[PDB]
């Protein structure tokens, strides 16, 4: 399985700035 | 190096053959397979091919343009090309996989 996006663009402006946190620290932001 | 998931981030798709959109999807899939499965040489050939550039940009400000893929109408005798002004792969539908690696492995193989 493993289902991941295969585009240039998942959202526009969802998630806000969560999606830029390092991956060691992205349990700690939401959205 | 070149990153599968890197190279996803900011690859976009045409579409010329005119094929359905189940077949498509799993097609992207197949392609996707394909460039997560050779080695450090061939993923560079690849992006020379595509860029014209052994390494991928670390951010996707400075891309002139954006890399995208057109998907000719289906030839299994015909190699697929690049425009590396603009970083367009033109690549044909290849219903059959296995001609889908060779030739793509054919393609990037030259320099």
């Amino acid at each position: 399985m493993l289902d991941e996006p295969l585009e240039r663009t998942t959202n526009s402006s969802h998630a806000n700035g969560a999606a830029q946190a390092p991956r060691s620290m992205q349990w700690a932001v939401r959205n | 190096e070149v990153n599968v998931q890197m190279l996803i981030s900011f690859t976009s798709f045409n579409d010329e053959s005119g094929e359905n959109a189940e077949k498509l999807l799993q097609f992207k899939r197949w392609f996707w397979s394909i460039v997560e499965k050779m080695s450090m040489t061939e993923r560079q050939d690849l992006v020379y091919f595509w860029t014209s550039s052994p390494s991928l940009p670390a951010s996707e400000e400075g891309f002139q343009p954006m890399p995208s893929i057109t998907i000719r109408p289906p030839d299994d005798q015909h190699l697929p090309t690049a425009n590396t002004c603009i970083s367009r792969l033109y690549v044909p539908l290849y219903s059959s996989k296995q001609i889908l690696k060779q030739k793509l492995l054919l393609a990037i193989k030259t320099k």
